[PDB]
């Protein structure tokens, strides 16, 4: 089956540049064309830049001309799309899509690589627990969490006891503080009798800042 | 470039109804046009393309009509899953370009919000802060309303909300609102109190704590 897997993004500074990556697998890279494709926060699809199977042809937005270059290796089956001048609207996620050069869709995406253009500060977040009481407690059932506060750029993961947790849980979009930090919150509905026999630990991943936190959450 | 309108902005339908999506290009695009699903923090997906072909593995359930100007997505009959973004795109002509989506809800019965109050943990105070944490989860529509009060004072100003995308199975959402204060405000009050008001509820529901 066909992959394509992003690497690349993170934070830059205004002004600076960045170089995405796209390895590509399960087809003959060469004979097609490709395609990245970009979204904002919170916002839509807006094509970027395309290349054909060779590399001899490119095209690209206006909004990126002058600024992004896409090129290809087929030696090593990857895409590539240098940026440079970024500005702050170019912060979005990226993706890498393979091109259908007969009916002219993007009929396979990679899962993307986010770019945050911003001069503030990288920061790991605090983890904190939200305690499980008779004050989150409604008729054998439980909820329990983690505030995952104050930290930049995105993104965390989160998940609980190692993933073995899945059921339940909802893991909350991050929002952007006036301190301009974001914060999020995922919490869980347990078993109101399983609070003294089973363990929640929620683990936070914040690999921006090489933050790893496993937060055991205990009753109150 | 060639514009693509999408019609309308947002469906809101029951499970199981048949969803009706509208594209509309500034310019003929012959039959080249494509839709795609977006689920929340996934890539796109394809599931039209030549403007009627499905492609591989997508239920038949999905279909496209339309030629020139004039395009449609069908959902036959929709399912819980089927929440996501809908966009088309087009490739007759150079930049190739894209609808501005359409998000298609379900609309499911009323149900309440569950709510959950959580007070500051001690490594957080011993930092100088102090944050409380208010859950609804699990309710519909998505409207509510979160008063924050403490001591009676409704707290404005000082707490942020996130709401999670609609869930693909049980067609409902949650909301966590979070108040920041720091330790010093915190130490002076006592009563800590989370007011709820949603449809679901015959009145609004108050959970609280005193910090004592």
């Amino acid at each position: 089956e066909v992959q394509l897997l992003e690497s690349g993004g993170g934070l830059v500074q205004p002004g600076g540049s960045l170089r995405l990556s796209c390895a590509a697998s399960g087809f003959t890279f060469s004979s097609y064309a490709m395609s990245w494709v970009r979204q904002a926060p919170g916002k839509g699809l807006e094509w970027v830049s395309a290349i054909s199977g060779s590399g001899g042809s490119t095209y690209y937005a206006d909004s990126v001309k002058g600024r992004f270059t896409i090129s290809r290796d087929n030696s090593k089956n990857t895409l590539y799309l240098q940026m440079n001048s970024l500005r702050a609207e170019d912060t979005a996620v990226y993706y890498c899509a393979k091109y259908d050069g007969i009916y002219g869709e993007l009929d396979f995406w990679g899962q993307g690589t986010l770019v945050t253009v911003s001069s503030a500060s990288t920061k790991g977040p605090s983890v904190f627990p939200l305690a499980p009481s008779s004050k989150s407690t409604s008729g054998g059932t439980a909820a329990l969490g983690c505030l995952v506060k104050d930290y930049f750029p995105e993104p965390v993961t989160v998940s609980w006891n190692s993933g073995a947790l899945t059921s339940g849980v909802h893991t909350f979009p991050a929002v952007l503080q006036s301190s301009g930090l974001y914060s999020l919150s995922s919490v869980v509905t347990v078993p109101s009798s399983s609070l003294g026999t089973q363990t929640y630990i929620c683990n936070v991943n914040h690999k921006p800042s090489n933050t790893k936190v496993d937060k055991k959450v205990e009753p109150k | 470039e060639i514009v693509l309108t999408q019609s309308p902005a947002t469906l809101s339908l029951s499970p199981g109804e048949r969803a009706t999506l509208s594209c509309r290009a500034s310019q003929s695009v012959s039959s080249y046009l494509a839709w795609y699903q977006q689920k929340p923090g996934q890539a796109p997906r394809l599931l039209i393309y030549d403007a009627s072909n499905r492609a591989t593995g997508i239920p038949a359930r999905f279909s496209g009509s339309g030629s020139g100007t004039d395009f449609t997505l069908t959902i036959s009959s929709l399912e819980p899953e089927d929440f996501a973004v809908y966009y088309c795109q087009q490739r007759s002509n150079w930049p190739l370009t894209f609808g501005q989506g359409t998000k298609v809800e379900i609309k499911r019965t009323v149900a309440a919000p569950s709510v959950f109050i959580f007070p500051p943990s001690d490594e957080q105070l011993k930092s100088g802060t102090a944050s409380v944490v208010c859950l609804l989860n699990n309710f519909y529509p998505r409207e509510a309303k979160v008063q924050w009060k403490v001591d009676n004072a409704l707290q404005s100003g000082n707490s942020q909300e996130s709401v999670t995308e609609q869930d693909s199975k049980d067609s409902t959402y949650s909301l966590s609102s979070t108040l920041t204060l720091s330790k010093a405000d915190y130490e002076k009050h006592k009563v800590y109190a989370c007011e709820v008001t949603h449809q679901g509820l015959s009145s609004p529901v108050t959970k609280s704590f005193n910090r004592g």
